[PDB]
DNA sequence: CATGTGGGAAA
DNA sequence: ACACAAAATATCCAGATTGGGGACACGGTGATAAA
């Protein structure tokens, strides 16, 4: 259940971050195919550099660390606190997933 | 005779030289050492560069110059790097070699350069860290709207320490037909260092006088040394044992050590007696480096 | 007085020993040992060739040497190597053959060498491994495209620790016509050996002289040791109930083992005491070898 | 008084003695348990050769011996081994003849030979085995061509454990006319024995002394022990088990190098109930053999 | 602890919740019917929480995290397990900064 | 029992206080709920007139001249003897044990 | 040597106590707050004012160790005599 | 996709 | 030296903003032999 919420926390930070940075949005892209291709290579930009920091810096404080950048995206209300106890002890699987889900939006 | 072992400190002052990087606003820097505490360090290359400045300095001929053009890091490559390169190439670099072109450039020289005669190892803080940082400024914008950087105001963060910090080098004595002439300018340029840092525009910062003690001994790149010393800085007290025994007892004879700016210490008894045995004079590291080089090379 | 053991450990010192390879731009270090942590390692075959090397830096006959040829790791064959070589062959290593030629090259020799006369394990840093890294990195870009090196100029990264580690070897005594020659300046080399690492350049520090453990008795290879030492440095908190009762008690004798450098410990009460049965006396282990050697041989 | 059992283990080290062969050419380590986790084995045979050899080592007569020579691997035949041989083939040895040479060895001795006397048994890690490996290969390539190996130079793995291993034995008291001295040496050798491995050059190290165990009794080979030591060492527990309720026997338990632990009290009381005074397990083959032994 | 997590994240968005009310005299519950109170109030949301995100994620130590927290912060009202969960704080911290980050930096409104 | 001594001790100085100011024993405030607003309100205003003086101070001498003067520990007969001996991080500890202590206690 | 300080603050408040059933419980209770008043002078000094087992050695050796750290002083008749009331 | 709670101590 | 008392009320920051750009390795090699 906490792959999918990792997902959707990736996918909405590139989202956020990409909208915050050059205030862009999804139909204004679907407007003209040139608006498409500068996008999409932006976002091409920032989701490689983001993979590339991450991909790096594989221990527990380093890790947590950067995973406290990107602002915590969509952490939403905290129903659960076993994500914030069981997922920091684990501490690998979610290095994996965040990856994964990096790579996943190119 | 043939062989020479130093290790080089540095006065204490306020030093930042940011070389990490980090999104959260602060330069971070660099710590190795696992103690419970984080040490500073200062990487190698970064002093070669200078060396190579300073080779440039003074009268040298050289094949590596470094340009500033379009943002990706170059450098001018100039002519073929050739073994017979007056300052530079031969006293350390590479050849590198990705299709070696045709019959080996014309068979000429050897694209493997393997030895590199100066010999560096990277820097020690010997001060615990801490964890201060300075508030020293916020980007601001311009209204004129004339080539206009970043829209907004930012801030950010940057730390600094204060600190002195040694590193030890070495160097093996085997050629004497073309190292004498570039051998020379290779020991007053490390008696005077210029740089090692990211920017001098703020806590410049120059390690160039402090207590030197050069070692050379035909023992076949062996020394008896730690490459530490003390927080005060007097790390001798390991030789109070050695000198006392040169003539008898089974230990390291009277023509077994060298001085530099710690000789000046208050306390003058044993400084005496130790002038039985050891060149213990030098009081100006830099008038050091002008003797014992010659005593070293061959005049 | 037919075999001869040791357990050598090191100076402490920032160690690099790139060896491993990475796509991601990290060159890894060896770990082998697990304890929830990890260690450093060194490749025993890595010491054997600076040992074979500090053999041809003494007059030395040979029959191999490196060469700088083509990318393929390739060294001279010289002569064929025999049993009775002087240096290299006879000492250590194999005469491997897919063919070995017709009738053993008419009786000559043979072509199985038993082994190494001196057998030596890999070194364990005794010190856990932290993930620090080093940022030492800009390679750049060539600027007239003359003897131009990969287009781009990339990132990566390096690791360093800040350790000291050990390595246990040990010999049987068979040959006494001409081993004895090549024997002392084994010990001669084995008291001072330099290198053992791919980065010189960058990260110089030498690890021969930091404390001798030597023993030699007619038990036939028995070992009491556990070839480990603390952080501080001395083992013999075991082994000082074991140092004494040389006359009774069944208990190892007084001249079995030797001493180093950690007989210059503060305290000398005890010293004294243990000096009455064992030679605890050689402070330098290079005179410590010089004269053990002489006791181990035949003169 | 004509059975004695006994187990040895030994100090931390690298591991060493691989067998198997993989088509991608890393040298890999035996594998015997399936219950998801490995262990590392020495076959009997092995140390078996390198007892000879040591029986070799001290004066002593023997009618095999390891010859140097050509690729295939010979042993020397030697004379016609005879039961009254005076350390090998009578301590053990078994002969098998096709054609029973000539009328059955011109009826002398016995045709076919029972080893007994002596037994052994696996050796394994107690510590489960990790998949850390290094690659070291770099091999070299001739300049002159002067019988030169393989064209290529290639890199390779080899993994190592960081493992002590520990083995048992048995041998029982039958034959005291000539046995004792041998017995007497075989004793000696095993207290302290090395090798039993191949890559000597690399990975050394030895393993005779260590918290040695042995019991003399006439049970007619029936054992209280699992044959299992403590991973960390501290293997003592099936002892309080036992040693409190003393069911064995007072006088069924000896000591070793475990007993230099720090704490005394209970080896007082022990010392009143066990005859485990030895702290050097060299010593403790000298005495206890001889009690052993009819005299 | 996850009781302590559950402290932290309570603490966290009572406080949050506690300083808007006082400082701009806003209440949530007058949101219906009022959709541009629902902007400033968003704006007010954002200021606080962004300044209080900021403060905390500025600098890491232990006296300076500790003592901001326990001067900055006013906790929740708990009858004894205050010296329990105190206790167990002082040997680490690390790990409760990275708990008060993620409950303070879970408080952004969407959109 | 260490932090609980420092706990009962803020507990019972913000008592003594309020009590010194207005009537004590809480439960004659009973059932007429303005009794309670008034009570609280004093409170408060107590707590946090402590909080601040005891914030803007906390620097080593000063800190516990103002510490030991205006409060009012138990009487801790011989147990006090550690709580004294160990003053040095004592110190740097419950004045962060002391700021909790007194935010706990808001209405 | 807090325990010192404790124990020679009480002894002499008993002392000044003793120099001049409920009722004997609220005796002690009062007069116990009365001698309270000492206490606050006392501890309106800040360097110069007012200044068991042995005599001879005290003198000797405290002597010097009360001009020392007399910053310190100032909890223990403070600290001290507080607890008691 | 969102806010909640009390009361004592000593020769 | 007797006794008496050891302070009282209001308030404890306000607003604007939290990095920018270019780049994340190049080449050569994966074991021979006896059962």
């Amino acid at each position: 259940e906490y792959a999918e919420i990792v997902y959707k926390i990736a996918q909405g930070f590139v989202l956020s971050k990409l909208s915050s940075k050059h205030d862009l949005q999804w139909s204004k892209c679907k407007g003209n195919p040139k608006l498409e291709r500068e996008y999409n290579d932006k976002k091409e930009k920032v989701v490689n550099e983001a993979f590339l920091a991450i991909r790096s810096r594989t221990e527990k404080q380093a890790f947590i660390d950067y995973f406290v950048s990107t602002l915590y995206p969509h952490v939403r209300q905290d129903e659960f606190v076993d994500f914030a106890q069981k997922l920091f002890q684990d501490t690998d699987e979610i290095r994996s997933l965040t990856l994964l889900a990096l790579s996943s939006q190119y | 005779n043939l062989n020479l072992f130093a290790t080089i400190l540095t006065y204490p002052a306020p030093a930042s030289n940011y070389r990490g990087e980090s999104e959260e606003n602060r330069s971070v820097i660099q710590k190795i050492l696992k103690d419970g505490q984080k040490y500073a360090i200062i990487s190698p290359e970064s002093m070669r560069n200078a060396l190579r400045e300073m080779l440039i300095e003074l009268g040298q001929p050289n094949n590596r110059t470094r340009l500033h053009s379009e943002d990706q890091l170059a450098v001018e490559f100039k002519e073929y790097p050739n073994p017979d390169k007056f300052a530079d190439d031969f006293l350390f670099g590479y050849m590198v070699a990705q299709t070696n072109d045709a019959k080996e450039m014309k068979k000429l020289n050897r694209p493997a350069k393997r030895d590199s005669i100066f010999r560096c190892n990277m820097a020690v803080a010997v001060n615990p860290y801490k964890y201060d940082t300075v508030f020293y400024q916020s980007p601001l914008n311009a209204g004129d709207s004339a080539w206009k950087n970043s829209t907004s105001s930012a801030l950010l963060h940057r730390e600094v320490t204060h600190t002195a910090f040694q590193y030890p080098f070495a160097l093996a004595g085997k050629d004497c037909a073309a190292k004498p002439e570039w051998v020379k300018a290779l020991l007053q340029a490390i008696a005077e260092l210029n740089g090692v840092a990211g920017g001098h525009a703020r806590a410049y910062y120059e390690f160039a006088p402090r207590s030197v003690v050069a070692r050379l001994t035909p023992k076949l790149v062996a020394g008896y040394q730690t490459y530490g010393f003390d927080a005060e800085g007097n790390w001798l007290e390991l030789s109070r044992l050695t000198a006392t025994d040169s003539d008898n007892l089974d230990l390291p004879a009277n023509e077994f050590w060298l001085g530099g700016e710690l000789v000046r210490k208050m306390d003058q008894e044993q400084k005496a007696q130790l002038e039985a045995m050891g060149a213990h004079l030098y009081a100006n590291p830099e008038k050091l480096f002008a003797d014992l080089a010659d005593s070293f090379l061959g005049v």
